[PDB]
């Protein structure tokens, strides 16, 4: 009966709705976890930076 | 109310909410892009520099160098970067 | 095309590496339907 | 923050290196050189995407520039 | 994990409920020239009944009246939660048979039956709140207002 | 929806590999470049104690 169909389309819902959070919560950590690299990496090249500008000043 | 129609309204409504992740997934991976091609400019600059002060270093000459007691102090320090945010 | 593909893909999706991270009653139904929605008018003003 | 961080590790540093046997005989004679309390600044120099209104804030960068900064001072100070 | 863990145990004890527990008074029900308790116990059983095979069992002796001889019911599984429509239609028909006034329709109920009722209805108060994990999950931590200042 | 919900998905995660695979090439750049670095440090370094000396 249709209230047999309700629950089946209902479950279907359920299923796909779940999966889309899902995917919304890998983006939130992946989006932090580069956060955090982005910012070691910029924090390495800055000591290189640094470390260049003084060495060419040592240098000449 | 038929139910057929509550469920297909809610599958549109759940598509609605795809196209919006979508957009959403695209802002994200965005802002990451957009810092990353900057630190990738500095990279290629800093390398430049790097090779520059290489081929210099190579033909510094030990023998040949004369250091000016007289000129100590009226020359110019040294000074690291200050920036702060 | 099919529940199994798209569960797959989001599963494979949720591996990746990322270190570095740390009646009596319908009227009674509509009526206390009219109501929420005083209710939350109320709210805004 | 970096100001009190700074003054910490600095008077740690100094507190490491003094005499031992000079701590034992003036605390001997009630005029005890006390010791820095501890305290716990390890995880904040670990943050690096401190999250405020939408932007990410890296803590340690801010620190790291503040410190810097007192130490050439410190440097210069002694010269 | 808890929206899964929620939604399955929902329905779970809402099928329990609807497909096992109220066999008996319904049975009690049709034995009786009483037909109002009937009426309202069959309107919670089209309410919220998902038969496995798609119709209520045929053979099934207590809803003739006579005793059970037993028929095991295999009640189903799967981890989804009821429209609030229906929630909502079910406990308030719940309400009414267990209810000081409505010549009573708690008088003709049994003692275990009435206890029962009574348990179910009030555990499934927070069923939607609980459906709603995020929001109220959200709602129990908001500390918002330490800012504001408006009044002052 | 379906394949919406897969179209979406692939999508994400063929993004989500390209970004991590820029990330690494530019740190095993940035240790090359230390090294290098690094070694013009020394040579430079040399070269002044034996000026000194």
């Amino acid at each position: 009966r249709e209230i047999h169909q309700d629950w089946a389309n209902r479950e279907y819902i359920e299923i796909i709705t779940s999966s889309i959070k899902k995917i919304a919560d890998f983006l939130n950590s992946f989006d932090m976890s580069c956060r955090s690299r982005l910012a070691t990496l910029n924090e390495k090249l800055t000591a290189l930076e640094r470390r260049i500008e003084y060495i060419e000043a040592r240098v000449t | 109310n038929e139910l057929e129609c509550v469920t297909n309204i809610s599958l549109a409504n759940i598509i609605r909410q795809l196209s919006s992740l979508s957009k959403y997934a695209e802002d994200i991976f965005g802002e990451l892009f957009n810092e990353a091609h900057s630190f990738s400019f500095r990279v290629n600059s800093l390398q430049e520099r790097v090779d520059r002060l290489s081929v210099s270093v190579t033909q510094l000459d030990p023998k040949e160098e004369e250091l000016s007691l007289q000129d100590i102090t009226m020359r110019k320090a040294f000074r690291s970067s200050t920036i702060q945010d | 095309v099919t529940l199994e593909d798209a569960l797959s893909n989001v599963d494979l999706l949720e591996e990746l590496p990322l270190p570095d991270q740390q009646a009596r009653y319908i009227e009674q139904a509509t009526v206390h339907s009219s109501m929420n929605e005083m209710l939350e008018e109320g709210q805004e003003y | 923050l970096a100001d009190q961080i700074f003054a910490y590790y600095k008077v740690m540093a100094g507190s490491l290196l003094l005499d031992k046997r000079l701590r034992s005989e003036c605390k001997n004679q009630g005029a005890t050189i006390h010791l820095p309390p501890s305290n716990r600044y390890e995880t904040l120099l670990k943050q690096r995407h401190v999250q405020l209104l939408g932007r990410s804030i890296d803590l340690n960068r801010l620190i790291t520039q503040r410190v810097s900064a007192a130490m050439y001072k410190s440097l210069e100070l002694a010269i | 994990v808890f929206n899964h863990a929620i939604r399955h145990t929902v329905y779970a004890a809402l099928q329990d409920f609807s497909q096992v527990t109220l066999r008996e008074p319904l049975r009690q029900a049709i034995k009786k020239k009483k037909n109002v308790i009937q009426s309202v116990l069959q309107a919670i059983r089209k309410t919220v009944c998902d038969w496995e095979t798609g119709h209520e069992p045929f053979n099934d002796p207590a809803l003739r009246g006579e005793k059970d001889p037993g028929f095991d019911i295999k009640v189903p599984r799967r981890a989804v939660g009821p429209s609030s429509t229906q929630l909502y239609m079910v406990r308030t028909m719940l309400e009414s048979l267990i209810a000081d006034k409505s010549k009573t329709l708690r008088s003709s109920l049994e003692g275990p039956t009435i206890l029962d009722i009574e348990k179910f209805h009030r555990e499934s108060f927070f069923y939607t709140h609980l459906i709603n994990f995020s929001e109220t999950l959200q709602q129990c931590c908001d500390l918002s207002q330490l800012w504001f200042r408006e009044f002052f | 929806t379906t394949q919406s919900l897969a179209s979406v998905a692939y999508l994400i995660n063929t993004l989500a590999n390209n970004v991590l695979q820029m990330l690494d090439i530019q740190a095993s750049q940035l240790r090359r470049m230390e090294s290098s670095i690094n070694h013009i440090s020394q040579t430079v370094d040399i070269h002044k104690e034996k000026v000194a000396r």
